[PDB]
């Protein structure tokens, strides 16, 4: 499903400030990472990135295609393709804590400035 | 005989835009009797200072092109522009390369007329308010500002993809667009960094006048998300100097003049 900036924003409130990354930065990153599409699937270089956070099956989640990675997140990759964002968020945090924000390449180039635009005034 | 006025008296404002009905170019051709071979038109009532070449990057999307021509032609004529339509068909099986094809369009269009303004338009974006003039201004112009795909909103302030207009000066000032973006994503952002690095600022119509509809379509397996875009958009400052108009090479395999448009199939090579 294609979510809106505000929908995404309200769903991830608990990642706010985690590892230093604010809500505004995440809203930006996510826009440039999956276009808010909870079902985004991008496969290249022999690995597949899934969902809103584009979490890869190379290390993080278990996919039938690449059946035995470390599955650091402890979740089936198909779980990152529904509209229930809790596990996705739970996984992303592991990524932030282990690898950091640079996992998300959209971050440095598109989200280093003009952040105010990313804010969601909707309660 | 006298210069066309600032604002066209032919404008209607908001238009209903739908892709439910099938198009018949012959009908389209009929309805637009003033369009000459090649997709050219020149207001005969007044003189437009806007000599506009419209460039459409393209590959196996003839259906979109139909709607594009069906809606765009009546609008552009109403906006009183002296224009020309150019579809830059990419031959081959290499990933889509939008920016490059836009570069080809610029060069090829010039061979036809003394154009002073270039509008770069994806084949699937249609303007919903003829007040969003498809021409050039004192600064680079972003046109697909309120696309329905983005909730009739500007998704991000640095967004320049979709449909835009640069004057020859403006386009020439940034060494045109890059040639090394194969696949989806980033090139329109790279173009944005250029306009910025050259001291220009982006101009846009308000979110109401800039409403646009986009014909949705199944993902293109020949335009997969470019894995290198994240690194490439970070070096424009350096690369706009070596990759642009000055480094453009391509081979024209065919030039087709249809009554409503000029189609140029080219071989722009492979991801070098
Ligand atoms: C991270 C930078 C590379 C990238 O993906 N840029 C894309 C643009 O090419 C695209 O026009 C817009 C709208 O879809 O979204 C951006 O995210
Ligand atoms: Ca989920």
């Amino acid at each position: 499903t294609e979510l809106t900036k505000c929908k995404v924003s309200h769903a991830i409130k608990d990642i706010d400030g985690y590892q230093g990354i604010s809500l505004l930065e995440w809203a930006c990153v996510l826009f440039h990472t999956s276009g808010y599409d909870t079902q985004a699937v991008v496969n290249d270089n022999g690995s597949t990135e899934y969902g809103l956070f584009q979490i890869s099956d190379r290390f993080w989640c278990k996919s039938s295609e690449f059946p035995e990675s470390e599955n650091i997140c402890g979740i089936s990759c198909d779980k990152l393709l529904d509209d229930e964002l809790d596990d996705d968020i739970a996984c992303a945090k592991k990524i932030l804590a282990i690898k950091g924000i640079d996992y998300w390449k959209a971050y440095k180039p598109m989200c280093s400035e003009k952040l105010e635009q990313w804010r969601c005034e909707k309660p | 005989l006298t210069a066309c006025p600032e604002e066209s008296p032919l404008l209607v404002g908001p238009m209903l835009i739908e892709f439910n009905i099938p198009v018949d170019l012959k009908l389209v051709e009929q309805q637009n009797p003033k369009v000459k071979l090649g997709g050219r038109y020149t207001p005969m009532d007044c003189i437009s200072p806007h000599k506009v070449a419209i460039i459409i990057p393209f590959r196996n999307r003839q259906e979109h092109l139909k709607y594009w021509l069906y809606y765009l032609h009546p609008i552009l004529q109403r906006q009183q522009l002296d224009y020309g339509i150019y579809v830059i068909n990419q031959a081959g099986e290499s990933m889509f390369n939008r920016a490059k094809l836009l570069n080809v369009g610029f060069k090829e269009a010039l061979k036809d007329y003394d154009y002073n303004c270039f509008v770069f338009s994806d084949v699937d974006l249609i303007p919903m308010n003829d007040h969003n003039t498809y021409r050039c201004f004192s600064q680079p112009r972003h046109i697909s500002v309120a696309m329905d795909k983005f909730g009739f909103s500007l998704p991000y302030v640095q967004y320049f993809g979709g449909v835009s207009a640069l004057s020859k000066q403006q386009f020439l000032s940034i060494n045109g667009f890059p040639n090394n973006y194969w696949g989806w994503g980033g090139e329109d952002d790279d173009i944005y960094n250029r306009l910025a690095f050259r001291g220009m600022s982006v101009s846009r119509p308000n979110a109401v006048i800039g409403k646009c509809r986009m014909i949705r379509h199944s993902r293109d397996k020949k335009n997969e998300p470019n894995p290198q875009r994240f690194d490439r958009i970070a070096h424009t400052k350096e690369t706009m100097l070596s990759d642009g108009l000055n480094s453009l090479t391509y081979m024209v395999l065919e030039v087709q003049r249809y009554p409503l448009y000029t189609k140029i199939t080219v071989d722009i090579g492979t991801p070098s």
